[PDB]
């Protein structure tokens, strides 16, 4: 048996090798009480960890450990993960190996650290950390494609060919269903409302996760806009207050496929895509287009697909066909990659070791792994 | 005869003094049908709502009609003109026209 | 064991902590005699205290020693205060620590003050002063919700979720049964009936604790009170002469509702719980609707809670159905409050202790607790 | 010639085009007469605009018609701007172009409706809407910097570099002088004075304006409040009541600094001009830091520019001096900037015609300008 914890931004996905589905996911998030509270026999608890912060959510500030793929403060991530060893998953590190997936083009000091909080507050026999793209292809089941993958913290686009992998055609993205989140709460000003707290400010997320959806085509729905029928939604807060949306609510998906309306110069994910096909040779090119590959928590959004589809058919020549796979449970195919991963045979030959850290020291994990 | 629209009942001229009020509704055979209220062909009596004009909405079981009202207050000599109310559903559109008037 | 004793405007309710009840009840009150008297053999008493006053309010002129949760005189005060102790609990302020209430958004001075009192006045190895919202929330035993207190001094909102409190939140409103009072004795004036002496002043307060209600609809039993069969009841007197009231005695109440009438701008009590929720932060406001809690001395009347209950909901969305808790002896509960927070063990340890205030000085109690 | 009129929270400015100073300053208010009056011979006047209101502030209730950036209630906003011309102004819409000014991510409704009143209720053969922080940097005379716009309504971040527009970049604030006011009758009631009415409530923003600074060091100043000698002011009410103020003073412009004492999550003034400039581009961060430009009716206060200095100096690096630019009538720099950018050749083009509204519609406005 071995342990499977998949982080990135928003999520915390964790489980046991072997498994299709994991244990327990909930969101990364750490609250602390911005207000003293005045009171006898409180439990007082400095933080509060998971899904315990969304429930007391209006008392507590919240704050995110990983923004962008990068951990903004250590000890609040050793405190989400004593929380999912202990508080859902109920194991000991000591007994199970575990396996953690790193973000592409990420800075060496997370790998580093990430590995040296690992074999040393928590104790375990050995530990690996893996790409993302990569264990969403293996969930896949496919051996030769383009992976698109964004999350909550950023995107990235990773194409494999034959198992073998090129660091050059490997394209970072900064875009993220968080950065969309604040392009969203912008946009409900104009509107009439308002949120400036943190608190809300999730709450629109829950909003982003069902309610929007991408356009097939996003200058005819606006166009459409004026004639607001079933472009406007009802949704219900907390509070018992109503809120409606109309041309407001498909146009944030946008912003992907637009920077422009975030105001940065990068461009949009479809175009990206073609950056790291262009990047690579003649030869495996063909198959790429047809491969590609769908992953991560902000890819949930209907008509992403379909609009993605087009836009690459209409930027790629007409010579050959496009298609891409885009299966439902994207989100958490990278999870499932992490645990058929642990399950292969010559994946546990291939653990950074407990007895090989001590020795070497942390900067092995560059060295053994990519 | 002539198609016979969404309107049970189609909203009526009327007359109204100053400082008093007058109120206008229109009823919708039976999700729930929207209504315009338009002062001209462009002007949005729901933009204009305040102390001087309200809008009401209301449906009742027994006869699964909608009842549409469109309520005015110390009718000032500037509200005299042409209104315009629109109701839409599911599978029709429909428009009706009606003048208030203002006298003194 | 431990004192607790809850001052408010117009009573004082004291008794050993951890019991059901207060040992000795009394209205705070402080008279003089105004006439001289003629006579050898008197005992002279330059002021008498409690309901001894009551019994010989004829001959004196009564002062309330506490004016809005304000102290106009501390002299009286030590004055109720030694007859408290010494003269119904029959106890030595030295053995037993002694526990305070105070009101929101009260006096830096009074807190100061009353601590410097009962530290040097009466000598006591400890004291603590706590705010009276909180205390009759735990009287109830509910962790979380919305305290509605008012009394003979001033009508306080201090809404609590999870054992966590807003000062921002907190709202105070210059209404009381006090004020009550004097509009009462205002409105009888038009009937024919006219007090304009103290003595009798407390005699309409008698008769507004029990004759007067809140009616469901103001306009409605206003409208009814054109015939009186039900509306008039006969009130007697001390002196034997017979009152009967109508409209007049529900319409009194009614003022708490509609400020205006007394001629104050400030809004009605249920627009200020509906001030104190809109501050709170949108994620506690679902369950302070549904946790609204009644107390203090002018929350006895009869029907205050169905009225409060109707025009919440009304003011309120829909989505969520307004529950307000309004138990029997809410006018006690904010004492009950304080003699079970003595009795938790950690509360002991929090008290401000005689030692501490020597070398400190009076200005800890601000530093210390709320 | 034109008219430009400066229409924030709390006052109405107002004034020709291609003038140094406006016609006329007065507070945004309007008030109705809540108390019936006994008399022959009263005008009645069912409300009182502007100054008027302030004169006979005891009978009457006051309303402010825009509440954070927003106007409550568009009626009164007409009586304003009745005012405005008529009264003071004394010339016919008809015959002058008039500039309206707006806040930063300000709703779409409040632009719309705006423009249609003045398109309809007032007859003006053009108009133009225009934001705040725009104006006030050409008062300034300068072309690129940062511009800190406060005011009665909501405090607004804009950076401005050669003519370009950062829409992200650009931060909204719900900090402001009315709320200010709020914290301040709050702080006031714990020294013993209260004030629970509107009309006494301007008595304190009267106190804030002048009496109320902004400390080098809010632990420095409150530490020496021990030894209250300077920090000591007496203040005369109309009433003839004095009033006396120590280190209360100081910490209510605090707040802005630290919204903490507030209650909102949401950082301060300064960190708020840091998130503006980290957002913007690293290429024109470096003038950005020494071009910083405080407006609004707020930033009155002394001690603003001194203490945003050290603490944009401290959080800043150390590497680029830091220039904070705040000139004398920076309250009066908006609508300065309203009538310079009136009087450029260029501009009356831009204005939005009385033809071009009747067509298109309301919706012109955003399509139009910014």
């Amino acid at each position: 048996a071995a342990l499977v914890i998949d982080n990135g931004s928003g999520m915390c996905k964790a489980g046991f090798a072997g498994d299709d589905a994991p244990r327990a996911v909930f969101p990364s998030i750490v609250g602390r009480p911005r207000h003293q509270g005045v009171m006898v026999g409180m439990g007082q608890k400095d933080s509060y960890v998971g899904d315990e912060a969304q429930s007391k959510r209006g008392i507590l500030t919240l704050k995110y450990p990983i923004e962008h793929g990068i951990v903004t403060n250590w000890d609040d991530m050793e405190k989400i993960w004593h929380h999912t060893f202990y508080n859902e998953l109920r194991v000991a590190p000591e007994e199970h190996p575990v396996l953690l997936t790193e973000a592409p083009l990420n800075p060496k000091a997370n790998r580093e650290k990430m590995t040296q909080i690992m074999f040393e507050t928590f104790n375990t026999p050995a530990m690996y950390v893996a790409i993302q793209a990569v264990l969403s292809l293996y969930a896949s089941g496919r051996t030769t494609g383009i992976v698109m993958d964004s999350g909550d913290g950023v995107t990235h686009t990773v194409p494999i060919y034959e198992g073998y992998a090129l660091p050059h055609a490997i394209l970072r993205l900064d875009l993220a269903g968080r950065d969309l989140t604040d392009y969203l709460m912008k946009i409900l000003t104009e509107r009439g409302y308002s949120f400036t707290t943190t608190a809300e400010r999730e709450i629109v997320r829950d909003i982003k996760e069902k309610l929007c959806y991408v356009a097939l085509d996003f200058e005819q729905e606006m166009a459409t806009a004026a004639s607001s029928s079933s472009l406007e939604k009802s949704y219900e807060l907390p509070d018992g207050q109503v809120i409606t949306i109309g041309n407001e609510r498909f146009r944030c998906p946008e912003a992907l496929f637009q920077p422009s309306f975030l105001g940065m110069e990068s461009c949009g994910i479809h175009e990206t895509t073609f950056n790291s096909i262009m990047k690579c040779d003649v030869d495996i090119r063909k198959d790429l287009y047809a491969n590609t590959v769908l992953s991560g928590g902000t890819t949930m959004y209907p008509g992403i697909a379909d609009r993605m589809q087009k836009e690459i058919t209409a930027l790629a020549p007409s010579t050959m066909k496009i298609k891409i796979i885009a299966p439902p449970e994207r989100k958490y195919s990278v999870w499932i990659g992490g645990s058929i991963l642990a399950s292969l045979s010559t994946f546990q030959q291939m653990w950074i070791s407990k007895q090989e850290y001590d020795e070497s020291g942390p900067s092995i994990v560059h060295r053994k792994c990519f | 005869d002539d198609p016979i629209g969404l309107f049970v009942m189609r909203p009526q001229d009327g007359e109204v003094t100053v400082g008093g009020s007058i109120t206008f509704s229109a009823r919708v055979a039976g999700k729930p049908p929207v209504v315009k209220w338009f002062k001209g062909k462009w002007v949005d009596l729901s933009s204009k709502v305040g102390q001087h004009l309200q809008l009401h909405d209301s449906y009742d079981r027994a006869s699964k009609v909608y009842l549409f009202e469109l309520h005015i207050t110390d009718a000032q000599p500037a509200f005299t003109g042409s209104y315009r109310c629109e109701v839409s559903t599911k599978d029709k559109f429909d428009c009706s026209n009606f003048n208030l008037t203002v006298h003194e």
